[PDB]
């Protein structure tokens, strides 16, 4: 029911890799999903069911992880890639409330 | 003039399923079996075999056949299989490594699904030890996780083993409810009765 | 397929408001649409969802004063009471397929609703 992303702000160099990681609360199998949000445009989707790339989208983002725990790492940051990240999973129904989005980290290359 | 069509269709599709912690098991026997029906159906989302391929079904002839019924969440169809790790394989429903036979499952939100939630649906989330390969548990009796002799006045670390599923419509494909039945062949030392219809 | 929606206003407290989001370019009877929201700089939240069938599901921080209704082309929601933290941009996400709930890979330009007064 509760959505946790560690950590909120991290920043790396260009030839650089970052981890992102996201804790369920409750065990949720591999259904959860990313986003990326640029400054006043919609959300993309980048990876659903943790482990699958969407449509259209680089290969240098990767996911992992399943049952509580999830990583989200992005090889060769490049400068397009600055922009905040959220995670999604389901949780049940009646339990729970379906579902609830993560706090977001901001990410920022120099 | 091919006789004694055995029928499957009490079993397959039934207006009652049970549970997947008493999962019901149906001895088939003295059948004239027809498996092309079941393998050209296209209303199975999973049907794949273990041992013998599909295609020559109705050749091999074996001397009985067990088929066992149960309803499980969407997901956890993966579960099922010989030499797989999860929960209700480890505590419900546990396959042999050399498993004969294979999964019958389809979708099933249209009936096991209700708006308020259908709580009809059981599976057990705690016992003290893995179970063999085909076996069946009933009992309730409370899996203590405290000190004290629980005697199973329910409370504080005193867990109750079984809850429910809350199949709704509103949940995605990975939490609707799923029918699943998986038919079990084997050979012993007795005469083959049940296999396919020839040809003429 | 194209999603867009509009409606954002400025409406003093308690007053009722209405967003309406179009769909272009698919069945609607097929996809569920579902409602978000984010305040300005903050996380998103969820508000609700509706699926192909029709029926509704909510959130509990909403505590239940939204509603989600269907027709042809107008998948449109309605609050009742709006307080001062309410000023937030909305959005309305398709799906990607036959169930798969929950992924929103569609989305609108969004629009803002403010609360003052
Ligand atoms: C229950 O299952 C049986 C199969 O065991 C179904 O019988 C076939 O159903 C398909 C699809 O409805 C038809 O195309 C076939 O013609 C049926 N077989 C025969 C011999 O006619 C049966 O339809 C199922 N029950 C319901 C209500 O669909
Ligand atoms: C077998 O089927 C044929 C088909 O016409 C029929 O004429 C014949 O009577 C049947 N035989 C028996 C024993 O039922």
């Amino acid at each position: 029911q509760v959505l946790t992303q560690t950590p909120s702000s991290v920043s790396a160099a260009v030839g650089g890799t970052v981890t992102i990681n996201c804790q369920a609360s409750e065990d949720i199998y591999d259904n959860l999903v990313w986003y990326q949000q640029k400054p006043g445009q919609p959300p993309k989707l980048l990876i659903y069911d943790a482990s699958t790339l969407a449509f259209g989208v680089s290969s240098r983002f990767r996911g992992s992880g399943s049952g509580t725990h999830f990583t989200l790492t992005m090889r060769d940051v490049q400068c397009d890639d600055a922009a905040t990240y959220y995670c999604q999973g389901e949780f049940s129904c009646s339990s729970g409330d379906c579902t609830a989005f993560g706090g977001g980290t901001e990410v920022v290359v120099k | 003039n091919i006789t004694n069509l055995c029928p499957f269709g009490e079993v397959f599709n039934a207006t009652r399923f049970a549970s997947v912690y008493a999962w019901n098991r149906k001895r088939i026997s003295n059948c004239v079996a027809d498996y092309s029906v079941l393998y050209n159906s296209a209303s199975f989302s999973t049907f794949k075999c273990y041992g013998v391929s599909p295609t020559k079904l109705n050749d091999l002839c074996f001397t009985n056949v067990y088929a066992d019924s149960f309803v499980i969440r969407g997901d956890e169809v993966r579960q099922i299989a010989p030499g797989q790790t999860g929960k209700i394989a480890d505590y419900n429903y546990k396959l042999p490594d050399d498993f004969t036979g294979c999964v019958i499952a389809w979708n099933s939100n249209n009936l096991d699904s209700k708006v308020g939630g259908n709580y009809n649906y059981l599976y057990r989330l705690f016992r003290k030890s893995n179970l063999k390969p085909f076996e069946r548990d009933i009992s309730t009796e409370i899996y203590q996780a405290g000190s004290t002799p629980c005697n199973g006045v329910e409370g504080f670390n005193c867990y109750f083993p079984l809850q429910s599923y809350g199949f709704q419509p509103t949940n995605g494909v990975g939490y609707q409810p799923y029918r699943v039945v998986v038919l079990s062949f084997e050979l012993l030392h007795a005469p083959a009765t049940v296999c396919g219809p020839k040809k003429s | 397929q194209s999603v867009e929606e509009s409606g954002g206003r400025l409406v003093t407290p308690g007053t009722p408001l209405t967003l309406t989001c179009t769909v272009s370019g698919f069945s609607l009877s097929r996809y569920a649409m579902s409602w978000v929201r984010q305040a300005p700089g903050k996380g998103l939240e969820w508000i609700g969802i509706i699926v192909d069938s029709g029926h509704t599901a909510y959130a509990s921080w909403a505590k239940g004063r939204f509603t989600i209704s269907r027709t042809s082309t107008t998948v449109d929601l309605k609050m009742t009471s709006l307080t001062t933290e309410d000023t937030a941009t909305y959005f309305c996400a398709r799906e990607t397929g036959g169930g798969a709930f929950y992924v929103f890979e569609f989305w609108g330009p969004g629009t803002v609703v403010t609360v003052s007064s």
